[PDB]
DNA sequence: GCTTGACAAAAGTGTTAAATTGTGCTATACT
């Protein structure tokens, strides 16, 4: 085992020296910000404070060293200089954890990248996206299976820029800040516009949680009177999808690519069988087993 | 564990491949499970009754009719293509893969069938007591 | 019955000093108001009272050319510090059409939208008896209206 | 870009980290109690971290776009895109 | 029943309550007397019980005084604690931000032990929050609760766990205190390889009394037979070394070390509950750790009694965490009473060292004496502690129930994710004392429970249940409140069994419980107590779930659970099928209007009730009108008496927003049919009559309140005004004087409600924006506009308004010269999308709503208002709803015997003035004595008319509907009825969101999320695997680049969209950039290499 | 493993495997538990280098192994290792950081100064990149379309 | 800390119109004399975004601040002309 | 179509007073 550390050294170029540190980087102000919420009251990254105990105790070290102290008071200093560079980048990694008030620990450098809070699962492999909405869904049963209902002030938002483009282009709207008051105050003309954009654009549906990839499918939008999702009854076994109150989002694709993707590869007629046991899905079930029965 | 595993290409040409059971002993009678096992397989190499025959030429489909005509010949097992025996580089390759239980013909060449697999096996996971 | 206006009133969520029911449970009785009227245009009612009683329908003056059919309707009881000055306004038409907020109208922030029942008919229903071969077919329809 | 190769990783040397750093924050302090303003040699200081407004340096001499990428002779700040506020780090050197 | 204005709602119970449902709410009332100590409390322990009551704020008093330093030269002492009248009234906090308060005064005595005088000072200890009559506190304005938590008591516990290896048996014993290290068995403050043996001749026992006490225990020897300690000194320094490790001791350290830690009173803290635990079961005494291994060796051993080397025989047994017995339940008195001990404790710590650097003779008690860690106590537990919550009110059931909660978590109590599902399981002796039905669904379940109806709390923290004793096969009216460990005792013969004349057993044999508890059969001869009555184990919200029998408890406790979930109607009607509660519990939560005095009605208004009692005093009473609940419902209430009326004490003058008459009503009566039509009402979905919407039977109201402060800035003063920099005379149309909007407006999204402006500068316009000026001659205004608006999504007419200015005395934080609060109400008809649910645990969206022209409709031509699909029914062992469907239309249309010439023999058992009641009557059956099945169809003819002669529902509960749409009949009969369905805080205009563009977060520029925010939607790890299975890249760069991170990309689509062209190649997105700036930080050295030229710069 | 030999291993897992879920009566094709089964086996323990740039106990990957041990002009065994500890031992060092163990990883990558060759496309996705499989494989991102001449012939 | 907004952030809405501002003031600005637009831009620091005195632009056209604070009125009330400035009403903000 | 001189506002510029900020110190004895 001990070879494998003292092997890793030899091959690739890194002196040793590296794992003591005679600088401490400083990450950007930005990266720990300190701001004013509404009101004035102050805000900012525990960083800072982790810092700031950092520079205070270097300093003090610098002091005593130009003074000359008894080794105790100064190798006192090194001791509380080591731990404070250690809560810094991990705090209660050694000993109890640097706590501010209420005692709950600080966040640490190492408390940024890990855990489901961490930036690789929160904002690197997830993240929240523009053009998406969701609602509670209601039954389709009148839908043909590639379409979907989909609440018209939903519509709205989530093709706004594509509106506000169409109604500048027929005249109703003389310039691009017109047509966006246009749409934000739901002015009737829009609605005919809408109708228009929405034409074959399809749009993706999710489900959470998804379990496989049937849990997004593709659907072609129709306007829909009121504030629910209409989804077609089909697809409530992909979705496992319960009309108890369940909730689904909405994704609208934008380049020729994604929308490409979205009629082909994720459309809801396109995926019938289960890519696992290859049997049937969208077949009939409860309602609509009774009445053919 | 599975993410990277994509369809690389059609054909590794390997001649290995796994036996699979296609039921026994009788009559004197299907096996329970040969619709997860020898089904949407590919043979590795031609099934062939005594003396015999070769009912089913090496590459086929295997689909319902297959199983039908090779139990007539009274062929006890087959070898079948597998992603354990495929021998491609990177990823695996179709012919070995199989059919695509979605479109239900040969896997398309870009398929990603590690997160295909991963979602397969763990989505029933909630009906496991 | 479209809109009303109530003197003291700028909204539907308050009280009245005196009066037992509040704004909003008083719209709702005049939900049960049945009127009739030649129309055509809006009309204004006028209903005021003063000092205890129960105010109802019958208290209510219809301009000519309207008229109230169920004058015997509870609104709201008042008491001796109870006054209660409503305007209304009937219009014409027929289903049911949902109470137009004055932002889409021209009205001021006075004017109570109200949900409007233009329904004459109550329940209605049916049934048949045919006319053995050579059978015809019959139908009794029973037709109520609110009067 | 968008599109690298390799992405690597090693230790960083006091050297590496040195290099990186625009300048040495040599003081515990966010920003003054009555002005808000960063406080000079602290975190968040402009003089090393970046403007806290685009084109604009601390005191404001030089305000202008017109020279991007010159330095203030009065408070060291240099006048370029607040952004770089984001991507700049300083350093510490200890005792 | 017994309630003077009780509507008249006919039971099917065979049995008599000899009970009345204790006041529900008094779990909390009596928990906060107790700690204030009133006289109300006062009495009550007097009358009865221990003859010094102890108030919980004296006794935490009497542990402070004296303050003594070491030199015991000056004493500070404490007594005497006083409240004055409380500040300001409920309402006016509530109204102005403050907490509900009384200010507490205590008498401090300082005295000098050298010059022998006495300084006596009154001290302002601060404004101590008090209870409402409601069993609330209103802390900074807010209504908030205290829920009771549950805590293992302190006593010794004994557990038997198999060895992991040899499978030989182990114990294993532990004891919890107040406070102090714990030991487990002699290791100790969690360190192990302590011998037992090792500490017993710490305290200076020799090892002949080992060998004298150990006596017949084997290991007892064996263990001081292994250990090489010899003497009892040098046994305390192989504990000194391993107790406090890095110091060398002293013969001072060495002895006082075991002394201090438990025997000392300051450090190891007796508790009241420990101390009575294990003083009957066996500060610390060493006789009492010497009986702990005598216990131990004694049950290892296997034997089930042990006599005391001089005391008194116990069973030596095995002990259950989990049994009540054992298991408290700390109080709201408590709660408060432990965070003012630890007030006091860090006040006496600056009492103490004050002493020593003041001048002698210049100190007080006020200048030893500084309050500040004791407010503090208080109000940082009322803010962020868990068990002080927001009451949970949208109607009054919601808020009765939040109250009476009891939950294991919180501080002093395990951690969510760490207690297994043992403590989750109902154990035995949660009969009548927490409700084993209701729970949460989350992972919370199990931890969280609602005490019992007939519940009532010890002053010990132990649950009681009420029981009625037998002798001699002979129920007395005799009922003795028993604990946990007092019911293990007996057998409680069960609630129903049969009655003999002037009552005594008439069944041969008796049903019974054991101290198992397992249940037995035995006959009247064995018995002792039996249950007050049936749903002794049931919760309030359980209880009023009619056919509870009938329902598994899966769908029951999400019938419970969903009640407490409904939102008041504007009409309010009242349950056409009832269970019990429904009267007693609507009273008991509050919301409704009683009379304490019998007298007469002077007047009634909307406004104020006011009654003349005969004693010749007179009482009023304010109605809340309209009143914003904590989560948006409305409180609004309405007189139900008229101005002649007679009235009696405990009556009900006024409904309260779910009440009808004085019962809950949390639903509305509806008629349903049972048959699948047309495939809309599918998968739980749900289709109505636009019915409810025209006559606005399922119609609520709703306010949101909107708040915005004008403060104090670097560069100037903010200023609320009607001048906002630009807009048109449009905007501002509805916005009176002073630049708020006025009561009555209609307000859209996006509508200003209060305008507001900040200074700004220096501005440096852009040029092209200050031609524009030039030309139209517009000054570039002083100021930024920072206005109040409406949310997106959101509207309704302006109520009221409050404000808050500096100018006007008022009040304010610092910086804060003018609040303004606007208050939007709005009625919501019914939508499709909304949830709907009855109390079974059956509910749906609803899917469609029909016109009443086409819809399943009876003979009479009456249409059904909702159509349920049969197939969620079957499945879900929820047929209750099925039942209820029937009595609902039972009670609805009314019925008659089964009379002449003699009573059916369905009836006998027996319906009882129930042959015949008129249309419309309504009934109730209690949970676990209702209606049976042979009672039902009895009932189900009966009777006519619609109008005419013909009966619409068969005995079946079937009729025959025609379709609203072809005309034509339905091919087959169909079941009919009237349902209690409940409409749910679940709402389509709240949880409808959509977003283009909009806010992004400040160190990631991803788009943040929730609705306040206008956020967008997470696409997650499953999502993209999902994407990934489909091989779409091109997709899932998009969402993950040009729609999230990519600040470039993101407006470069946006700009490509409005013109029409081409959506451009994404970029890097912002995240990626943030990580490597992380690991830089790290001292890790990232290079983005290309194939090469080497590092790439991120820029 | 050592028995039956690196072939007979997976027959077993799957079936196992396979058990457990027919008897709850779920369907799921041999082939996707295949898929998985066959990460378990793609490495093997170094026993001697001899000249190599292996090490004794190391698990590395059975073609990687295989090439360089040859060498021009070394021995292992096969290896069985659950699924968690075969992800942590891929080739890209930011696809096992955020896997799990986060800082574990970041400190062996950091000390031996690893490369991530950006193939994996849990890699692509973090940094925003094609993943390479479905459309993102270059054979079909690079596909050229123009109209026949026959078709603007037309027009 | 994630539920902050970022108050500098480019708002796309504003950046694309302010473009589409940018172009109907060069059309509007070429209706105008080449030395009354040239005045006008150079006024108001169009080109290069640093404004200019009356001093400094009649340096320009060889005049002196007064000539060249006339030809501003004068372009001014030709901007204010409707016909100029109908189109730019809806950029007001 | 443009320039001149008188002129006041506006903008800098240097000079000074006020405020703000930093540091030293406090001697019964106290560990
Ligand atoms: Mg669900
Ligand atoms: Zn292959
Ligand atoms: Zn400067």
């Amino acid at each position: 085992k001990r070879l494998k550390v003292v092997a890793a050294f030899q091959q690739s170029g890194n002196s040793p020296m590296g794992m003591v540190l005679d600088a401490v980087p400083v990450i950007p102000p930005e990266l720990r910000p300190m701001v004013q919420l509404d009101g004035g009251r102050f805000a900012t990254s525990d960083l800072n404070d982790l810092y700031r105990r950092v520079i205070n105790r270097n300093n003090r070290l610098k002091r005593l060293i130009d003074l000359g102290a008894p080794e105790i008071i100064v190798n006192n200093e090194k001791r509380m200089l080591q731990e404070s560079v250690d809560a810094l980048f991990d705090n209660g990694r050694r000993g109890r954890p640097v706590t501010g008030p209420g005692n709950r620990p600080l966040k640490s450098l190492s408390d940024l990248l890990k855990g489901k809070q961490g930036r690789f699962r929160q904002n690197l492999l997830g993240k929240r996206v523009d053009y998406s909405g969701r609602s509670v869904i209601v039954v389709g049963p009148q839908l043909k299976l590639h379409q979907c209902g989909l609440p018209k002030l939903m519509a709205l938002e989530l093709f706004k820029p594509f509106v506000m483009k169409r109604l500048v282009d027929l005249n109703h709207a003389q310039n691009i800040k017109s047509a966006k008051r246009m749409v934000e105050r739901q002015r009737p003309q829009v609605w005919d516009v809408l109708e228009e954009v929405i034409a074959e654009h399809p749009v993706l549906l999710n489900r959470a949680p998804t379990l496989h990839r049937l849990g997004i499918q593709a659907f072609e939008p129709q306007l829909v009177e009121g504030k629910a999702i209409q989804l077609h009854p089909l697809v409530c076994e992909a979705f496992n999808a319960d009309f108890d109150g369940d909730q689904m989002a909405v994704h609208l694709p934008l380049s020729a690519e994604a929308q490409a993707e979205a009629r082909i590869l994720m459309l809801s007629s396109n995926n019938i069988l289960s890519p696992a046991s290859g049997k049937p899905l969208a077949m009939p079930r409860l309602d609509m087993v009774t009445g053919l029965y | 564990v599975s993410q990277d595993v994509i369809v690389r290409e059609h054909d590794c040409e390997t001649e290995r491949g796994i036996n699979v059971t296609l039921a026994e002993r009788g009559p004197d009678i299907r096996d329970a499970h040969v619709e997860t096992s020898a089904f949407a397989r590919t043979l590795a190499t031609d099934a062939v009754d005594a003396n015999g025959n070769v009912i089913i030429e090496r590459g086929h489909d295997l689909g319902d009719p297959a199983i039908d005509a090779l139990l007539a010949a009274g062929i006890t097992t087959v070898k079948v293509r597998s992603v354990l025996t495929c021998t491609s580089a990177t990823g695996v390759c179709a012919m070995c893969y199989g059919r695509s239980m979605a479109t239900g013909k040969l896997v398309d060449i870009g398929e990603a069938v590690g997160i295909v697999a991963a979602q397969s096996i763990g989505e029933p996971g909630t009906q496991l007591t | 019955v479209t809109s009303i206006r109530i003197d003291g009133v700028l909204h539907e969520f308050t009280t009245v000093p005196g009066v037992k029911e509040d704004v909003t449970d008083i719209i709702l009785n005049l939900k049960g108001l049945v009127v009739s009227s030649d129309d055509d245009e809006p009309v204004t009612m006028y209903l005021r009272k003063q000092g205890p009683g129960v105010v109802t329908a019958g208290d209510i003056v219809p301009p000519a050319g309207v008229t109230v059919h169920n004058p015997d309707m509870h609104i709201a009881t008042l008491n001796d510090k109870g006054k209660l000055e409503v305007e209304l306004v009937v219009e014409r038409g027929r289903g049911y059409v949902p109470a137009v907020q004055n932002k889409a109208s021209g009205a001021e922030i006075g004017r109570i939208p109200v949900d409007s029942i233009y329904s004459p008919v109550l329940k209605v229903t049916y049934k048949v008896e045919a006319t053995q071969r050579t059978d015809f077919d019959k139908l009794i329809i029973d037709v109520e209206t609110k009067n | 870009v968008n599109f690298f190769d390799e992405l690597r990783i090693g230790l960083a040397t006091a050297d590496d980290i040195r290099n990186w750093s625009y300048g040495e924050v040599k003081k515990p302090e966010t920003i003054n109690y009555r002005t808000l303003k960063p406080e000079k040699d602290g975190l968040f200081c402009e003089k090393i971290f970046g403007p806290t407004r685009d084109w604009e340096c601390y005191c404001g001499k030089y305000k202008r776009v017109r020279f991007k990428g010159i330095i203030c002779e009065r408070c060291g700040v240099e006048v370029t895109r607040a952004k770089v506020r984001r991507e700049r780090m300083g350093h510490i050197e200890l005792a | 029943n017994s309630v003077p204005g009780a509507p008249n709602r006919v039971s099917f119970a065979k049995l008599r309550e000899p009970l009345e449902v204790p006041g529900l709410l008094d779990v909390q009332t009596d928990s906060f007397e107790w700690l204030v100590g009133s006289d109300r409390w006062r009495q009550a322990a007097i009358d009865r019980g221990e003859e010094n009551p102890v108030g919980g704020l004296e006794e935490v008093l009497a542990e402070l005084s004296p303050i003594e330093d070491f030199s015991g030269s000056m004493s500070l002492s404490f007594s005497d604690p006083r409240f004055d009248e409380v500040k300001a009234s409920v309402d006016e906090c509530k109204d102005k931000d403050m907490t509900y308060a009384a200010p507490l005064f205590v008498t401090a005595e300082f005295i000098n032990n050298n010059t022998g005088e006495i300084k006596s000072q009154t001290v302002f200890m601060g404004d101590f929050p008090m209870m409402t009559e409601k069993g609330t506190f209103i802390i900074n304005g807010t209504e908030r609760v205290v829920v009771s938590q549950l805590v293992r008591s302190p006593g010794v516990y004994f557990d038997e766990t198999i060895d992991k290896s040899t499978e030989k048996t182990l114990h294993s014993v532990k004891v919890i205190p107040g406070r102090g290290a714990w030991l487990e068995f002699v290791r100790i403050d969690r360190k192990r390889r302590q011998p037992v043996t090792v500490l017993l001749k710490a305290l200076g026992w020799t090892n002949e009394q080992i060998v004298e006490r150990f006596g017949f225990s084997e290991i007892m020897m064996g263990t001081l037979e292994k250990d090489t300690t010899s003497g009892t000194d040098e046994a305390l320094l192989d504990i000194y070394r391993k107790l406090r490790p890095g110091e060398p001791p002293t013969k001072e350290s060495a002895q006082t070390l075991l002394e201090n830690l438990f025997f000392k009173e300051k450090r190891y803290d007796l508790a009241r509950v420990g101390r009575y635990k294990v003083n009957k079961k066996l500060t610390l005494t060493e006789e009492d750790v010497v009986a702990t291994i005598e216990y131990l060796v004694r049950l290892h051993e296997g034997q089930t009694s042990m006599t005391v080397p001089g005391g008194v025989e116990v069973p030596v047994e095995v002990d259950d965490i989990d049994h009540f017995g054992n298991r408290r339940l700390r109080t709201v008195g408590e709660l408060i009473q432990n965070q003012i001990r630890v007030g006091l404790s860090r006040m006496e710590r600056v009492v103490r060292e004050r002493m020593t650097t003041q001048d002698v003779e210049a100190i007080t008690p006020q200048t030893l004496i500084n309050i500040r860690p004791v407010v503090a106590a208080i109000k940082e537990f009322f803010g962020t502690s868990q068990l002080s919550q927001f009451m949970d009110q949208n109607n009054p059931l919601s808020g009765l129930t939040h109250k009476r909660r009891l939950s294991a978590l919180g501080p002093g109590g395990l951690s969510r994710e760490r207690a297994g599902l043992e403590v989750r399981d109902v154990h035995p002796s949660h009969y009548g004392r927490m409700c084993p039905i209701e729970t949460p669904e989350g992972p919370n379940i199990g931890l969280i429970g609602s005490l019992s109806v007939y519940a009532r709390v010890n002053p010990f923290g132990f649950i009681e249940t009420p029981y009625r004793k037998v002798e001699n096969g002979v129920v007395t009216d005799q009922i003795d409140y028993l604990t946990a460990d007092e019911e293990d005792r007996h057998v409680v013969a069960q609630a129903n069994s049969p009655t003999d004349e002037n009552g005594r057993f008439t069944e041969d044999r008796v049903m019974v419980r054991k101290k198992g508890g397992e249940v037995e059969f035995v006959s009247a001869d064995q018995v002792d107590y039996m249950d007050v009555s049936p749903r002794q184990m049931v919760s309030v919200a359980t209880a009023m779930i009619p056919f509870l029998e009938h329902d598994d408890a899966n769908r029951a406790l999400m019938g419970a659970n969903m009640q407490r979930q409904a939102v008041p109607l504007v009409r309010s009607e009242a349950p056409l099928v009832g269970t019990g509660m429904e009267l007693r519990a609507a009273i008991d939560a509050g919301d409704v209007v009683v009379a304490d005095k019998t007298g007469v009605i002077e007047e009634v208004s909307a406004d104020y009730i006011t009654v003349m009692a005969d004693d010749g005093t007179r009482q009023s009473y304010r109605l809340r009108k309209f009143a914003r609940s904590n989560h948006g419902t409305c409180a609004n209430q309405r007189p139900i008496v008229d101005a002649g009326q007679r009235v009696e004490a405990g009556q009900v003058i006024a409904d309260g927003p779910c009440t009808q008459n004085g019962e809950m009503a949390l639903g509305k009566n509806l008629l349903v049919a049972i048959m699948p039509w047309e495939g809309h009402n599918y998968e739980d979905a749900i289709i109505l009559s636009n019915r409810l919407v025209e006559e606005d039977v399922l119609t609520s109201i709703h306010i949101e309140e909107h708040e915005i402060d004008a403060r104090d800035t670097k560069l100037g003063a903010e200023e609320i005004t009607r001048d906002i920099p630009n807009v048109s005379d449009e905007v501002l149309a509805d916005l009176d004087e002073r630049g708020i909007v006025r009561i009555g407006a209609e307000v859209r999204d996006g509508d200003i409600l209060v305008g507001k402006v900040t200074p700004k500068g220096e501005t440096e316009l852009t040029p092209e924006e200050r031609l524009l000026r030039a030309i139209f001659g517009e000054k570039a205004r002083e100021v930024r506009d920072t206005s109040l608006k409406v949310p997106h999504g959101e509207s309704g007419k302006v109520i009221g308004i409050r404000v808050f200015s500096r100018e006007d005395d008022d009040e304010l934080p610092a910086g804060v010269n003018e609040l303004v609060r606007v208050y939007v109400a709005q009625k919501r008809k019914i939508s499709d999308g909304d949830k709907l649910a009855g109390r079974h645990g059956n509910k749906g969206v609803i899917g469609k709503i029909l016109p009443v022209e086409d819809m399943p409709f009876l003979p009479d031509g009456t249409p059904v208002d909702i159509i349920l699909n049969t197939h969620g029914v079957p499945r879900r062992m929820n047929i209750g709803q099925i039942l209820e469907t029937h009595l609902g239309w039972v009670a609805k249309a009314g019925w008659n015997i089964d009379v002449a010439a003699g009573v059916p023999d369905w009836a006998s058992k027996l319906p009882e003035e129930l042959y015949s009641a008129p249309a419309d009557s309504t009934v109730a059956t209690p949970v676990f004595d209702g209606a049976q099945e042979g009672e039902l169809a009895g009932l189900l003819g009966s009777t006519l008319p619609n109008r005419d002669g013909e009966v619409m529902v068969d005995a079946d509960g079937k009729s025959t509907l025609f379709d609203g749409r072809s005309g034509e009949p339905f091919p087959y009969p169909v079941t009919v009825g009237y349902m209690y369905i409940l409409k749910l805080h679940h709402l389509v205009d709240d949880k409808i969101h959509a977003r283009s563009t909009g806010p992004y977060s400040m160190i990631t520029q991803q788009p943040l999320g929730g609705k306040a925010q206008f956020g967008g939607q997470r696409f997650g790890e499953m999502e993209c695997w999902a994407m990934q299975a489909y091989g779409a890249a091109y997709t899932l760069q998009e969402l993950l680049t040009i729609k999230s991170d990519d600040t470039v990309g993101r407006v470069k689509v946006y700009e490509a969209i409005v013109k029409g062209e081409n959506i451009p190649e994404p970029g890097i997105p912002e995240s990626f950039k943030v990580l490597l700036k992380e690991l830089q930080s790290l001292c890790l050295n990232v290079e983005v290499l290309s194939s090469d030229g080497a590092a790439i710069e991120m820029r | 493993l050592r028995v039956q030999g690196p072939r007979e291993v997976q027959i077993h897992l799957v079936k196992e495997v396979q058990e457990v879920y027919r008897a709850q009566g779920v369907s799921i094709h041999d082939k996707h538990i295949e898929v998985i089964v066959r990460q378990m086996l793609r490495r093997v323990t170094i026993i001697d280098s001899g000249s190599t740039e292996f090490l004794p106990g190391s698990l590395t990957e059975r073609a990687e192994f295989e090439a360089e041990n040859r060498r021009v002009v070394a021995a292992g065994r096969p290896v069985l290792m659950g699924i968690t500890k075969a992800s942590l031992a891929t080739d890209s060092w930011l696809s096992a950081a955020s896997f799990q163990e986060t800082t574990r990883v970041l400190t062996d990558a950091a000390i031996n100064c690893r490369s991530d060759k950006l193939n994996g496309l849990k890699e692509n996705v973090i940094i925003g990149k094609l993943i390479p499989a479905g459309t993102g494989i270059s054979r079909y991102r690079n596909i050229q379309v123009q109209p026949t001449e026959e078709a603007r012939a037309a027009a | 800390g994630d539920f902050i907004e970022d108050s500098e952030a480019v708002v796309a809405v504003d950046a694309v119109s302010f473009t589409l501002l940018q172009d109907q003031l060069q059309s509007v600005l070429e209706t105008l004399s080449e030395r009354e637009a040239g005045v006008v831009r150079l006024r108001f620091g169009l080109t290069d975004g640093q404004p200019r005195t009356l001093d400094e632009i009649g340096q320009v056209y060889g005049v002196t601040r007064e000539r060249i604070r006339q030809i501003e009125s004068k372009t001014m009330s030709k901007l204010r002309h409707p016909s100029r400035s109908q189109v730019l009403r809806d950029y007001l903000d």
